[PDB]
């Protein structure tokens, strides 16, 4: 989990880095007992007696939203972020983690650094990156020659100040899932 | 949030006017010139879009230069072929938006006379 | 330019009664208009999101289907705010032309 809290820059909810995790003791006890997390929601099993719990694979994903769309991540629930960029399949058995940053992720004089997918042509699948930076969100007129009207750039700027709430804070997002067709482990 | 501009007055035709507009609130994007005649309905006209293209209507097209500055956040348009139709009211507005051709942050802008 | 007629043209003062806002295809438009208030001495905003696909952003009584010839739409109530210049915008194609509009 070293990498879940040690990234400087955080990957932008269109272009969603994947991590594979395998091979590990799981410490859920430091999930939900650090503390310092803000939101903890595993919707598979409760998350206490998840350390029990084997597996055969891992998946995790990392991406800053805000938290006006953080409730829109859930198994058979979405928002305008999900339907377009990424969502929940309807079977989830991991967990949804968010951590505010406000001093880490609000700089002075703007953010250019996150940006959002906002335009697809139909739902995107769960668990897919869409990072193409395709065009083409118009029909009648081709892209090619100019974004007239229709035409867009599917990627919109989140720029972000000090003074920016709650809802407008980015907020880092994880979410995990497992499956078994090497991730456990008793101690004590 | 509000967009501030100079340099709207009665001018002797021919005369080379700079129009600046100030993006707030937002990092800047797109912006749009909408004109409307005294006593009269407005007319959307000159826009430029984020991705570097631009959109010219007959009124202004080839004649209007549209621009924005990323550093300043000062936009930058220069008056160019002066005309009687589009001497009037002018207005900077969001270039383009929405699911299509949406503008809703607006400014006061800069009403303009041509005459003697 | 575009070839389209707005109405009511002309508005005598409504009292408790819902207001219509209704313009006419000339690009075949289909969900394709933006709605707008604006008051004098002030920068016009727009009075929904258009709709181009869904309607929102926007309180529901102003609700309109703009689609083939139809681009009609009604307000809830009258209100001060309510008292409110009204215009209609060409959305389909370029230039976008704005309708004759209508003031309270």
């Amino acid at each position: 989990f070293g990498e879940v809290f040690n990234a400087t820059r955080f990957a932008s909810v269109y272009a969603w880095n994947r991590k594979r995790i395998s091979n590990c003791v799981a410490d859920y006890s430091v999930l939900y007992n650090s503390a310092s997390f803000s939101t903890f929601k595993c919707y598979g099993v409760s998350p206490t007696k998840l350390n029990d719990l084997c597996f055969t694979n891992v998946y995790a994903d990392s991406f800053v939203i805000r938290g006006d769309e953080v409730r829109q991540i859930a198994p058979g629930q979405t928002g305008k972020i999900a339907d377009y960029n990424y969502k929940l399949p309807d079977d989830f058995t991991g967990c949804v983690i968010a951590w505010n940053s406000n001093n880490l992720d609000s700089k002075v004089g703007g953010n250019y650094n996150y940006l959002y997918r906002l335009f697809r042509k139909s739902n995107l699948k769960p668990f897919e990156r869409d990072i193409s930076t395709e065009i083409y969100q118009a029909g009648s007129t081709p892209c090619n020659g100019v974004e007239g009207f229709n035409c867009y750039f599917p990627l919109q700027s989140y720029g972000f100040q000090p003074t920016n709430g709650v809802g407008y804070q980015p907020y880092r997002v994880v979410v995990l899932s497992f499956e078994l067709l090497t991730v456990c482990g008793p101690k004590k | 949030v509000q967009l501030v501009e100079s340099g709207g007055g009665l001018i002797q035709p021919g005369g080379s006017l700079r129009l600046s507009c100030a993006v707030s609130g937002f990092t800047v994007s797109r912006m749009s010139w909408v004109r409307q005649a005294p006593g009269k309905g407005l007319e959307c006209v000159s826009v430029i879009y984020t991705g570097g293209n631009t959109d010219y209507a007959d009124s202004v097209k080839g004649r209007f230069t549209i621009s924005r500055d990323n550093s300043k956040n000062t936009l930058y348009l220069q008056m160019n072929s002066l005309r009687a139709e589009d001497t009037a009211l002018y207005y900077c507005v969001r270039g383009s938006g929405g699911i299509h051709d949406a503008f809703d942050i607006w400014g006061q802008g800069t009403m303009v006379t041509v005459s003697s | 330019d575009i070839q389209m007629t707005q109405s009511p043209s002309s508005v005598s003062a409504s009292v408790g009664d819902r207001v219509t806002i209704t313009c006419r295809a000339s690009q075949g438009i289909s969900t394709w208009l933006a709605w707008y208030q604006q008051k004098p001495g002030k920068a016009p905003k727009v009075l929904i999101n258009a709709a181009s696909g869904l309607q929102s952003g926007v309180p529901s009584r102003f609700s309109g289907s703009g689609s083939g010839t139809d681009f009609t739409l009604t307000i809830s109530s009258l209100q001060p705010e309510d008292f409110a210049t009204y215009y209609c915008q060409q959305a389909h194609s370029f230039p976008p032309t704005f309708g004759p509009g209508t003031k309270l």
